[PDB]
């Protein structure tokens, strides 16, 4: 009941992908 | 070698092992490079034999052995049959050189 | 010989340089079996090796510098010497450096033992299968010492060991000392164990068995 | 100064004709160094030649002449201090590393040389530096240099270095590179290690138990080339290292169980019977949960052990069909390892060893499914198993069903390959030889598939046409087909006027092979009408 | 045990049918063919013509293989009717 | 590298289609592992450059279960498996952030720790 996991994923850009093509 | 100078055998105790000889080098003894009249297998040391470098011919150490060496009626009669294990060590110079040059 | 099964230890081999012939015992008295053809070369030692699981066959070094295990064999209708091993040491003459002349054998059948005077000892390591078969040799060089006496160990399958009296050649004064020999079987090389100095007239070695 | 600024152009007019020249030319200015050498200032020689070596542009061919006039220059003076020494190993020894072994041993022939002209103390002054440096590949090619080092001078000259950076606790890269020495003093001295066996047990087990994985693995490997290095004597000494294995195997997983399973993997052969089958039965354990690692360094490991363990006495052959023998042939004869080589090498190995406690018949019974495959790469790994196999296990087993699928499944595999190779022919030549009066029956329709790609337009298939005939020859003869070869012969007459000479070549070979064998007087050209061909072709 | 081999039976299959890609699944052939989302802007070409999912960025990523793979597509192709065109006498 | 190697041998010979490739031993399996992945490239980052062969069903990215930061490897089902032939084929031996991230097939067991894990992925994934 406190987090469902203390894990979980984040759908979220890095800095990395975008920065390469600039 | 012979004719090839640069070259250093082994001389070591012989074991209990036949040297080997490639396609090319084939016929010959290993100590005048003579292609006639062959007497007794060569027998190369232990320190000689092991892994891949047993397979090699005992005179060009490169290309893989199939026959066995003979020791030529003459190097028996001198007796350089019996100094050591007739073994060459390093390819040469000769042999460097060309390959260099082609690349 | 003319018994479809006999086995008895006694029987026995006499050579002489050139000459070697055979003869039997059981009957009391020695009687002459076989006189082999003739040899032509220097036979500087002859030592019989039984080696568990057969005949036995003896193991004779000579001039030309072989070690030549011949096993006497019947054939035709009468007796002849066959040879089965003969490996390759040094030059052929009787010449000090090359290792014959002290041939010493492991009791049990494990190794044969070799030496000069002077220089190299040798140690074949013997083993028998679908055909008798030689390990390459275990060698040792200490170079100035003149060797008298190679008499050998008994040795109940621990690691063959053997004992001489050698001798060097240059040194000021005559120090002749007795130095024993361990091959090691695990990690297969000869290991001089023990080296006392003793006066110097003495003469030869014995191996006394066991002490138990 | 003017006069002696004359010898300042003349070295370096000598190593310009050297570097760069006509061959008569540097010839003669080798000749002149190798005498005058002495003479020459080794400070002028040394400063002068090694910065050459350092640029970027040099060609191999150029460099080689350079290495060369080093060689030449230091087997002389004999004498030489140790500033240089630091200067010719950085050009030297990164040659040990080079890609092709005849730049590796001319790059090796130098440091033996060096190393007695500089001496012993000297050199292991110039490593201490080296071997605590913090680069990665300078470490890498100074383990490389003192392993060359330690066979020229013996290794026990240079063991108490080694036993130093093993077990200095000072840096921890030391104690790695420490025991990468270890290795190639192990892979130069082969056999010979051995006797130095004890010495270097010093550095190793002391060393496994660092904290540090990287040099846990490395002492892992290290075990493993000094145990297959020594062969059936070493045990004894391996006895101290056996305990920490297991409770590293028993855990540790990952990459330290490649490495852990290598050394125990390549311990066994030199065990006694008594435990030899106790270790592998543990370890057959390991490998079956291991079949699904997807990791190549795993895959080597576990192709090792099972390469290893069918030598042992304990595990009989019937425990392999039984278990080992379908889930290794299912799950390594895959398709995709046939594509890399440096891993289809040690899958057919792996098979052919097995081969030997598996009945003969058991493995070339498995091998169909791969001979029969669409896939090309694919079916020719498999022949190489049954070529390999085939003179490592005669034919006399075949029951006559498998004796006719096998010749099926090669003449498939012989008449769909695309390459050149030598591995089909001996492979079915290796059949035949084996088998020979059992051909009978499958001579007629081979012969007729020969005479078939002998109109083959592509003058490839033109060649294995007929390098497959040179194979079948003596096989025919004890079949008697003379008829046949007869026809054959004819039919390698009319095609004596091929345009391809690496067809032509072999179309003669196979005259050469009916010739032989067959009556003299029957020859069908016959004799008479062939030798004046020839007589032309010799042109 | 039986019960258990079926229950170990039945892990397989769920583990099996997991693995198993969608539209093979469904099959029988061979905007998106399963509703899935798809992207907009012209792609790059492919060997099966499948198109990117509405997530893609619009960057080429690749080994530059796929490329290579239609120049032997091409040659293989090629070579086919060169060799009947170039026959000659 | 590994796998880059061998279709180079593959294509030389002239393959060509499925059957006679090494991907035909799949056929059921549309997961691929993914590895040598940089340390800040997470799920969302990873559903950018697979996209480009095809659309993604589910993902898995691999990450210690205290600190929760990438292992370096991930799991990702295509939709429809060819692009599993067509990832690992094509993008193996590609860079992102200096290292060369790897790809082959993979059959994947899901594991009871993540359960929930599935479904926080499977929803975002799920609205399309």
């Amino acid at each position: 009941k406190s987090q469902y996991i203390d894990i979980m994923p984040d759908f979220s850009p890095s800095g990395l992908l975008e920065l390469e093509s600039n | 070698s012979r004719h090839q100078f640069d070259l250093i055998m082994c001389l070591k105790q012989p074991g209990v092992q036949t040297g080997l000889l490639c396609e090319k080098c084939d016929g010959k003894c290993p100590i005048c490079d003579s292609y006639v009249r062959p007497k007794r297998k060569v027998r190369v040391c232990e320190n000689c034999s092991f892994g891949k470098q047993a397979k090699n011919c005992i005179i060009c150490n490169l290309n893989v052995g199939v026959n066995d060496a003979f020791y030529c009626w003459e190097c028996c009669r001198l007796g350089k049959d019996k100094d050591g294990c007739p073994r060459i060590l390093n390819l040469g110079s000769n042999r460097l050189d060309r390959h260099f040059e082609k690349k | 010989l003319e018994a479809g099964s006999k086995r008895e230890q006694s029987q026995l081999c006499v050579a002489t340089e050139t000459h070697l012939e055979l003869y039997d015992t059981a009957d009391g008295e020695l009687k002459l079996i076989a006189k082999f053809q003739n040899l032509f070369a220097t036979i500087t030692s002859m030592k019989s090796l039984d080696l568990p699981h057969w005949p036995t066959f003896l193991a004779l070094t000579s001039d030309s510098g072989n070690l030549s295990i011949v096993q006497i064999i019947m054939h035709a209708g009468a007796l002849r010497l066959k040879t089965l091993v003969n490996q390759p040491l040094t030059r052929t003459t009787l010449r000090r450096v090359s290792p014959i002349s002290y041939m010493e054998i492991d009791p049990n059948g494990r190794c044969i033992i070799l030496s000069s005077v002077e220089q190299n000892k040798l140690c074949f390591l013997v083993d028998y299968a679908q055909k008798l078969r030689i390990s390459s040799p275990l060698e040792i060089i200490r170079p100035h010492m003149v060797t008298l006496d190679m008499a050998v160990v008994d040795v109940n399958f621990n690691n063959p060991c053997f004992v001489t009296l050698e001798i060097d050649n240059a040194a000021t004064q005559l120090s002749v000392h007795l130095i024993f020999y361990v091959l090691e079987l695990g990690l297969n090389h000869i290991v001089k164990k023990a080296d006392y100095l003793v006066n110097p007239s003495a003469n030869f070695v014995l191996s006394l068995p066991d002490l138990s | 100064l003017n006069k002696d600024e004359k010898k300042e152009r003349t070295l370096s007019m000598l190593l310009l004709k050297i570097k760069n020249g006509n061959t008569a030319s540097r010839r003669t200015s080798m000749r002149i160094l190798t005498d005058k050498a002495v003479t020459f200032g080794p400070e002028m020689i040394f400063n002068r030649l090694l910065p050459i070596l350092l640029d970027r542009s040099l060609e191999d061919q150029e460099r080689h002449l350079m290495i060369k006039t080093i060689d030449r220059v230091l087997y002389q003076l004999g004498d030489l201090t140790k500033p240089y020494v630091h200067k010719i190993l950085v050009v030297a020894a990164p040659l040990l590393i080079d890609e092709d072994p005849m730049v590796r041993s001319t790059g090796q022939e130098i440091i033996t040389n060096l190393s007695t002209v500089a001496g012993l103390k000297t050199i292991l002054t110039v490593m201490r530096p080296d071997i605590e440096n913090e680069d990665e590949y300078v470490r890498n090619v100074t383990s490389r240099a003192a392993a060359v080092v330690a066979k020229a001078l013996g290794v026990n000259q240079l063991l108490p270095f080694i036993n130093a950076a093993c077990h200095s606790r000072k840096s921890w890269k030391a104690r790695h590179t420490g025991i990468k020495i270890v290795q190639q003093i192990g892979i130069l001295l082969g056999i010979g290690v051995l006797n130095h066996l004890t010495g270097l047990m010093s550095c190793i087990k002391d060393c496994l138990m660092d904290d540090h994985v990287p040099v846990r693995i490395v002492t892992a490997h290290t075990l493993s080339t000094l145990a297959e290095n020594s062969y059936p004597y070493g045990i004894e000494v391996f006895n101290v290292v056996l305990e920490p294995l297991w409770k590293g195997i028993r855990s540790h997983r990952g990459k330290v169980l490649s490495s852990f399973l290598k050394a125990v993997g390549s311990m066994i052969p030199l065990m006694d019977p008594e435990y030899a089958g106790y270790y592998t039965t543990e370890a057959m354990r390991i490998i079956r949960r291991e079949f699904d690692s997807p990791d190549d360094e795993m895959k080597k490991t576990i192709l090792l052990v099972l390469q290893k363990c069918s030598a042992v006495e304990s595990i009989t052959p019937k425990f392999l069909r039984e278990e080992i023998a379908p889930e290794f042939f299912q799950k390594f004869w895959v398709r995709r390892v046939a594509l890399d080589r440096p891993l289809n090498k040690v899958v057919t190995y792996t098979t052919v060893t097995l081969a030997k406690k598996l009945g003969c018949s058991y493995t070339i019974d498995k091998l169909l499914t791969p001979l029969r495959d669409e896939a090309e790469p694919f079916r020719t790994m498999a022949v190489h198993a049954v070529t390999r196999t085939v003179n490592l296990l005669g034919t006399a087993d075949l029951d006559e069903r498998l004796e006719t699928r096998l010749i099926d499944a090669l003449l498939i595999a012989f008449q769909e390959q695309t390459n050149s190779d030598s591995i089909i022919f001996k492979g079915f030549g290796a059949v035949t030889v084996s088998l020979d009066i059992r051909m009978k029956p499958f001579l007629a329709p081979i012969v007729s598939t020969i005479l078939n790609h002998l109109k083959h337009k592509t003058p490839l298939v033109r060649q294995h046409a007929a390098d497959l005939c040179a194979i079948l020859i003596p096989v025919i003869k004890n079949c008697h087909e003379f008829e046949m070869l007869n026809k054959l012969n004819i039919i390698l007459y009319e095609s004596l006027g091929e345009v391809y000479p690496e067809v032509l070549g072999s179309i003669i070979n196979a005259m050469y092979c009916i010739t032989s064998v067959m009556d003299l007087d029957k020859l069908q050209p016959p004799i008479n009408q062939i030798l004046p061909t020839l007589t032309p072709i010799l042109r | 045990s039986k019960y258990e081999d079926e229950k170990a039976a039945e892990r397989e299959q769920y583990l099996k049918n997991l693995n198993m890609g969608d539209v093979q699944k469904l099959g029988i052939n061979v905007t998106s063919l399963l509703g899935r989302k798809l992207y907009d802007k012209p792609a790059p070409e492919n060997r099966f013509a499948i198109m990117p999912g509405s997530r893609w960025d619009g960057v080429h990523r690749s080994n530059g293989f796929e490329e290579k793979w239609f120049a032997k597509q091409n040659e293989i192709n090629e070579k086919k009717v060169q060799s009947y065109t170039l026959q000659e006498d | 590298n590994k796998i880059q190697q061998i279709n180079d041998k593959e294509l030389q010979s002239g393959i060509l289609s499925p059957h006679q490739s090494w991907h035909n031993e799949y056929k059921d399996n549309a997961y691929i592992y993914i590895g040598n992945l940089n340390r800040e490239l997470t799920e969302g980052d990873i559903l950018t450059v697979f996209s480009e062969y095809g659309v993604p069903v589910d993902v898995i990215l691999s990450r210690d279960e205290n600190t929760g930061e990438s292992q370096g490897f991930a799991y990702l089902k295509y939709e429809d498996q060819r692009s599993t032939i067509l990832a690992v084929d094509n993008l193996n031996g590609f860079k992102i952030g200096g290292r060369a991230l790897k790809i082959d097939h993979t059959f994947y067991r899901p594991k009871r720790s993540l359960q929930k894990y599935y479904e926080a992925v499977k929803e975002e994934l799920d609205r399309d």
